[PDB]
């Protein structure tokens, strides 16, 4: 009796992929966005951008000003281009607890990373 | 924008689910798999998921090879190639017996697989003897 | 002092894969094609599928009735669907090597699967 | 079709590419990774890797967080946020020294990750002390 959730055997074509999240304060997160396809990225201010603990997710706004509020350090992407998102978030982050990042671009693409 | 929201939605949910099998166990023609639910979606669109056996049929005394897709029925009474469960809703933290329906016995002491896809995409193989 | 290649943080949305394959037989291969995504996906039999032996995957063209060919139970895929692809082939499997099996839809989507 | 063809070629291309660390070691702010690549494709593209280490710096005597990206050079004397490899091309089964120039030594035995990525998406994460 052996048994294993999901398999290495399936996989699909990746095309967009945060390379790596993580905290880098208490109120404060970045990510490293990756284009790994052929094709341009345009419009990057235009993504959604969800943050939060696992399973409470909170949407958070571009450029607000005010937190929570994300940044980006270009808003196209080019094939093999690495862009950071920084979030700036409005209460600490607890030290016990997994968060999750996620990020749907205008495209639709829609790519997560859990620290 | 409305294909970000579904994305978003779909995404975390895809995340979130997670199944295992605690347990098998056969008798006659009809295997019995304890599914736990894992994760922190409830699981329900039993349609949508897959049910695919891979083992080793007892066909007049000769071990032969079967792999067959199972399709979902509420049917209590349920045809070969069909399976059924006893719950209308697994919720996270809770199991069910899952009931699926062989065309044939297994050939004694023979290895099996079975994979059992949740709608969302997650899934859980489990390897064993039969 | 620990390295493990990929991660189990590093998500991204699945719409389509395959559940299973494996060979039935020395010259047949099944593959279940499962639509986890939200819309239906049309003319799957303008699809591509190539199959090999791990690095040397051939094209199979479809319903040529003349090995490698492939079939498919139906030719959309709608949400939760799934449909039996079946490809025939003209020389044995061998034992000790790894398969590919990869599809790739009209609209793009490419999903594969190694057993 | 053509975007048919140019997914089917990029997909194999991750499939077929692995990459793994044999050995880290230090001398100074100069980090020095033993890069092993168990695919089957070359690997050379490294403006379109991603290296990415999260250490603590000794800045002054204070073991400060430092989480940076650092961009690749054929320079073999890279500047600080920059790394290089001493090979132009990785092929299948060889292995490479990679050189990151740390900003500042790292504080004595703490913890940090390295995340190198392929250009082509599959990546290794080292976890260790420095
Ligand atoms: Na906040
Ligand atoms: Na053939
Ligand atoms: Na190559």
């Amino acid at each position: 009796m052996s048994s294993y959730s999901i398999q290495q055997s399936q996989k699909m074509l990746t095309q967009l992929q945060i390379d790596y999240a993580t905290n880098t304060s208490s109120n404060t997160v970045v990510a490293y966005l990756h284009n790994v396809g052929e094709t341009t990225i345009s419009y990057l201010q235009n993504s959604v951008v969800y943050f939060g603990p696992n399973g409470q997710l909170q949407p958070v706004g571009y450029n607000s000003g005010s937190s929570p509020y994300w940044t980006v350090t270009s808003n196209s992407l080019q094939p093999g281009s690495k862009v950071k998102i920084i979030i700036y978030l409005s209460s600490p982050l607890s030290s016990n607890q997994y968060y999750t990042i996620q990020i749907v671009t205008p495209n639709g693409y829609t790519v997560s990373y859990m620290f | 924008n409305q294909a970000q929201e579904l994305n978003h939605e779909l995404e975390l949910e895809q995340l979130e689910t997670k199944i295992t099998v605690s347990s098998v166990s056969l008798t006659g023609s009809t295997l019995n798999v304890v599914l736990e639910n894992n994760g922190s979606t409830n699981l329900y669109d039993f349609q949508g998921f897959s049910v695919i056996v891979q083992y080793y049929a007892n066909i007049s005394n000769i071990s032969t090879f079967n792999l067959s897709l199972y399709n979902y029925t509420k049917n209590s009474n349920p045809s070969p190639y069909y399976w059924t469960i006893n719950t209308p809703l697994l919720a996270p933290g809770s199991q069910a017996t899952l009931t699926i329906i062989l065309p044939y016995p297994p050939y004694p002491n023979t290895q099996a697989t079975v994979v059992i896809v949740t709608n969302y995409g997650p899934s859980v193989i489990w390897r064993g003897s039969l």
